[PDB]
RNA sequence: UUGUUGAAAGGGAAGGGCAUUUGAUCAGACGCCAGCAUCAGUUUUGGUGGCAGGAUAAAUCCAUAGGAAUGUAGCUUGCCUC
RNA sequence: AUUUUUGGUAAGCAGAACUGGCGAUGCGGGAUGAACCGAACGUAGAGUUAAGGUGCCGGAAUACACGCUCAUCAGACACCA
RNA sequence: UUCUUUGCUCCACACAAUAUAGAUGGAUACGAAUAAGGCGUCCUUGUGGCGUCGCUGAACCAUAGCAGGCUAGCAACGGUGCACUUGGCGGAAAGGCCUUGGGUGCUUGCUGGCGAAUUGCAAUGUCAUUUUGCGUGGGGAUAAAUCAUUUGUAUACGACUUAG
């Protein structure tokens, strides 16, 4: 060929930077660092920014997410927040299609009736355009 | 758990004032279990009990630093079916308790030694690296170390499912 | 226009019972999309009925309904338990019943 | 106790019931593999037993001690009259 | 939630499924399985042919017909371990199993209908990595089951019309996004990203 | 001890390409195509450097990690297959009755027929697999050399061959009769 | 114990208990069945506010002293695309 | 029947000591069982629990957490098989 | 299956019943893997490059009007029913999928104009799906079995096989 081939794998490695979305506990949707791994299935996350206490955590509560940033191992709670705002972290996040996909779940939560009744209007009126553009 | 320091004296009976005040370092998930354990200790070193003496001071102890990774070296004796052995086990965690409850759990899980047949001789922090002895410690202690999680099983809150589920990650 | 739906869909899944024995007063309602207790806690004191069709016309219709209210919450998974004007009949355990919007909030 | 003298059970237990073969013809339970090569032609064939007769031979069994010699064997003969074809079945292989 | 739901049996765990199925059917919800010769058993093939053959060598001995009978089709080993999960002696129980179909593959009408999973029967979400199973399309066919290639010719014949279909469905969808696309950035799809939908 | 992570290294030969999509090891060499899916034990293939490609398994076990060394072997065992080839060197030792041993052909299938095997009437047919090559060997009397790619494919054939001429009912030990692989080896020469 | 008529049920018995559905039926002609509000007794489930104590938490945080490694940037020697 | 205990290889055997039980006792649990566990009972409502459990039968988490185990005769709750 | 006409059936209506294992917006169609893929894009068409996506369906589609009345239009060249035609495709239980042109209705894509009370402060407040014989008014077709008799390939009696 000679190139030969692999598929890879590709996967999020548990290191220190690794950003994760706590799903089960207090925080259940805040964005904290790995900064020590203790053994496979436990980790020390930090979350000064969006503000979850620096704890020792079992690894089914996180989410592994695709973001990471340098940070040195076992940092304080100062030297993240400042790793974390340098790298900008809460930016690359909330322009993501799954921080999208929390924010139109919690807003269609947190919709009313009368706004019910209005995107149910609006999207017939989007609906006859799409339907003309769809036979031509 | 809780680490519990519990200081019991004696009775001061004069003729003997000022009795020598022992202090020990009990593993209890609350005071009347701190104590009880204080004088079953104490009943295999001395001869005194709980009539004999008395509980000073029974004052919990927190983790000096509770969010730095910590190699906890605990030496065991625990009662086995058949006799009695000292064990050296390696836990690596954050706090002396945390340490302390994994092992009685690793205890409980690979040796059948309940609550009752096992003894904590010591729970010592290893202060620097090269003086862990167990590889299942040595691992998680690699430069520059990360490991991916595969098959990552997500779990439904309904019955039915409609996208045939991946577990990928 | 197609719907016209002002209830919860219910379902009678069982008696209060034992392991064995059962009570037939209290009745076991499963809501439609409820999963915990805390979720269940909207439903407390809501209106029950359940509606069936007989033969025969008793005064005006042969549609006939058998009034309840929920009680109180069961189990970890978001079912309630439901107390009828008169105890259901038993036949019914899978048949849909009608959570309204009653006493509101 | 056991038998106390050991026989084979009397009757083969596959041949069971030994009830009246529902109708009065044969029932062909199973047809031959069915070869999709060679010209298509019948299977089986019906027909109407007459009666038993004797017949003489000569036996072709080398290694046999009757070798070229006269054999007496029984026979029955079977009425075949040109079977009428009247129909055609199409069958449909389904998992039942 | 739907009036009929048609679960997809294969890379399911048969006493899981079993389980699952037998609570939907006593709570009164219309269930078809279909592909119920591609459930999946834990442990190696060998395992369970013994356990079945353990499971055939009993029988009534004064008559062995009015012993238990050993369906041998993979739709209908479901059937026995679902039916062990009902009270189908109770009228409640013939009523609840009167709601359930099982089928060897996707026959009519439910051949172009919606097709469900039950992720915590799931022998892929369930079974460790490492671990060796069973299939329900060959141990069948060991302990009696004829239909092994009858079902995977129709089986294949489907899949090949479904695969057709899908291609279609597919290349109009491609359409449909990009008309939906270029409906954006119009007074309309600002108003509904501003309520959310 | 659950191993974190452990991997092997896999060489890769001058002139052979390794396509590997979810578990199919498919090796292509001077010598030709082998095919071989590794659907069975769970591991993860990694190209490096189009030369090395490393093997290897995340959380392993004593079980686990036994697995991924034997996968390493397998592969290297197919480059081996590619690059040089498998050579069996079998030996017909008879004390009296000779081993009548040569290649017929039946619908055109290769087959082996070994008569006269301890004077025994019975033609024993050993079916050549494809991708193994039979060669009556002159310079060495009552030789048989099963050359090809795939080892598995060599050694399975040479031992088929073994098994059938085993004496029955007698002393093995002093009716030390039937072919016996006396060699295992490569087909390139300068080794 | 039997006949007929009338009614009902019935997959290896039937009969019985608690509960309701259905069909038939029938006293209470002087009442029947609900909804809401504010209360009392009982009790389940939240949501929030004010305090107490401990190593007057331990921490994090800030100051500061010393130190080390799984040694940061530089420093240096090697392969050299600089 | 736990504990002490004699005879006896032993026994669902024979005979003692203290206590508690069945007899004379329903009820919840151990699938079933006189004796085990939990609790002793007028007729009802409501609430809360015991022993025991909460995949499905079967009311109740296919709960959470750390480990162990793969058995071509797995293992699975005391008295108790 | 009758011609004593009045009986059988298929379709349409109205009618008197009869129920309900239990409608109350929609059962919304790739297969295969899961230490892997989906979709889009490119073209040395592959076990290929480059994007992107997942982390639940909390989705998607439907989604207003007497339980949906009557009317004036503006904007589209659409969507969506009821009955009819075109070519087809489906045999695993295909009894359903498409797909033509047409017609005839509606349209909440958008501005209008009337109506609704008194179900009295809730009472399912009745609208679905079957089993139907009952008269209407149209199409269509115009038999068998049993006993008694007979046979013996059969036979305790039934039954079985024959015959007229």
């Amino acid at each position: 060929s000679t190139d030969s081939i692999v598929k890879a794998s590709n996967w999020r490695l548990v290191e220190v930077g690794r950003v994760v979305l706590i799903k089960k506990g207090q925080s259940a949707g805040k964005l904290a660092a790995i900064v020590e791994i203790i053994d496979q299935k436990k980790v020390l996350i930090d979350g000064p920014k969006a503000g979850v206490p620096r704890q020792a955590i079992n690894l089914g509560q996180v989410v592994l997410t695709p973001l990471t940033f340098a940070l040195p191992r076992g940092a304080r709670t100062a030297t993240v927040s400042k790793k974390w705002a340098a790298a900008a972290v809460c930016e690359k996040w909330a322009a993501s299609s799954w921080a999208k996909k929390i924010a139109q779940r919690e807003r269609r939560a947190a919709l009313t009736d009368f706004e019910r009744f209005q995107v149910m209007v609006l999207r017939k009126q989007k609906r006859y355009t799409v339907k003309k553009a769809l036979a031509k | 758990f809780k680490e519990y320091q519990v200081i019991g004296r004696r009775l001061p009976t004069e003729s003997v004032p000022e009795p020598k005040l022992f202090r020990m370092r009990i593993f209890a998930s609350n005071e009347v279990i701190a104590k009880s354990r204080y004088w079953y200790f104490l009943q295999k070193l001395h001869k005194v009990k709980k009539a004999s003496g008395e509980i000073v001071s029974i004052n919990q102890i927190n983790e000096a630093h509770p969010t730095k990774v910590k190699n906890f070296g605990v030496w065991v004796r625990y009662d086995s079916r058949s006799g009695t052995h000292n064990m050296y086990k390696e836990i690596r965690d954050v706090s002396r308790v945390a340490a302390v409850e994994t092992l009685y759990q690793d205890m409980a899980a690979r040796h059948r030694a309940r609550f009752r047949s096992i003894h904590i001789l010591k729970v010592a922090e290893i202060e620097k690296t090269a003086d862990v002895k167990r590889q299942y410690v040595k691992q998680f202690l690699t430069k520059d170390l990360k490991f991916p999680l595969p098959h990552r099983v997500q779990k439904s809150t309904k019955t039915f499912s409609y996208k045939r589920p991946s577990t990928f990650y | 226009a197609e719907s016209h739906r002002l209830y919860v869909k219910g379902k009678h899944l069982s008696y209060q019972r034992s392991k064995r024995v059962n009570n037939p007063n209290v009745s076991l309602i499963k809501i439609e999309g409820v999963a915990t207790p805390q979720d269940a806690q909207f439903y407390l004191g809501k209106r029950i009925a359940y509606v069936y069709r007989a033969s025969k016309e008793v005064r005006g219709s042969k549609i006939r309904v058998m009034w309840g209210k929920v009680t109180r919450t069961h189990g970890n998974s978001g079912v309630v338990r439901a107390t009828f004007r008169n105890n259901l009949p038993a036949k019914t355990f899978g048949a849909s019943v009608r959570i309204f919007l009653y006493p509101s909030n | 106790s056991h038998r106390k003298y050991e026989a084979p059970r009397h009757g083969h237990l596959g041949f069971l019931p030994r009830k009246r073969a529902a109708s009065i013809r044969a029932r062909v339970k199973a047809f031959p593999k069915d070869d999709r090569s060679k010209p298509v032609a019948l299977t089986s064939f019906l027909g109407y037993k007459a009666g038993m007769t004797t017949i003489v031979r000569d036996l072709d069994r080398p290694g046999s001690k009757f070798h070229k010699r006269e054999v007496v064997e029984a026979v029955t003969v079977v009425d075949t009259p040109p079977v009428v074809v009247v129909g055609v079945v199409g069958y449909v292989e389904t998992p039942r | 939630v739907e009036p009929v739901v048609v679960i997809d049996g294969k890379g399911h765990l048969v006493g899981r499924l079993a389980s699952v199925v037998a609570k939907q059917l006593l709570n009164g919800q219309k269930i078809v399985v279909v592909r119920a010769e591609e459930l999946n058993i834990s442990g190696e093939f060998f395992r369970n042919k013994l356990k079945y053959h353990d499971f055939l060598r009993k029988a009534t001995a004064f008559n062995k017909t009015r012993g238990p009978f050993h369906f041998r089709a993979p739709s209908r080993i479901f059937y026995k371990a679902l039916r062990g999960m009902v009270s189908h002696k109770t009228a409640r129980g013939k009523a609840a199993l009167e709601r359930l179909k099982v089928f060897e593959g996707i026959p009519p009408p439910y051949d172009k209908k919606k097709r469900v999973v039950v992720p915590q029967a799931l022998r892929v979400l369930r079974l460790k990595p490492g671990r060796k199973y069973t299939t329900l399309g060959k141990l069948s066919t060991s302990v009696g089951w004829k239909y092994e290639d009858v079902v995977a010719k129709l089986e294949a014949k489907r899949k090949v019309s479904s695969a057709e279909y899908y291609a279609k469905k597919r290349a109009f969808t491609k359409k449909v996004a990009s008309a939906n696309a270029t409906a954006a950035e119009s007074d309309v799809a600002k108003q509904l990203a501003a309520l959310g939908y | 001890m659950k191993y974190i992570q452990t991997e092997q290294q896999i060489e890769i030969p001058e002139g052979v390409t390794v396509s590997i999509k979810s578990r199919i090891v498919k090796v292509v060499g001077p010598r030709g195509t082998l095919t071989k899916n590794l659907k069975h034990i769970d591991v993860t293939f990694t190209k490096v450097n189009n030369q090395l490609i490393k093997v290897a398994v995340h959380n392993g076990d004593r079980k686990h990690v036994a697995a991924l060394r034997t996968v390493k072997s397998l592969v290297d065992n197919m480059i081996t297959g590619v690059t040089k080839g498998y050579k069996y060197k079998m030996r017909y030792v008879y004390a009296h009755f000779p081993i009548n041993v040569n290649i017929v052909e039946k619908d055109g299938a290769k087959f082996i027929e070994v008569r006269n095997f301890l004077g025994d009437k019975k033609i024993r047919n050993v079916p050549v697999r494809d991708g193994v090559t039979i060669e009556f060997s002159t310079n060495v009397k009552d030789e048989i050399v099963l050359s090809g790619n795939s080892v598995e494919d060599v050694s399975q054939n040479a031992a088929d061959l073994q098994q059938i001429c085993r004496v029955r009912n007698k002393d093995i030990r002093k009716f030390l009769d039937g072919i016996y692989v006396s060699h295992k080896g490569f087909i390139v020469e300068d080794e």
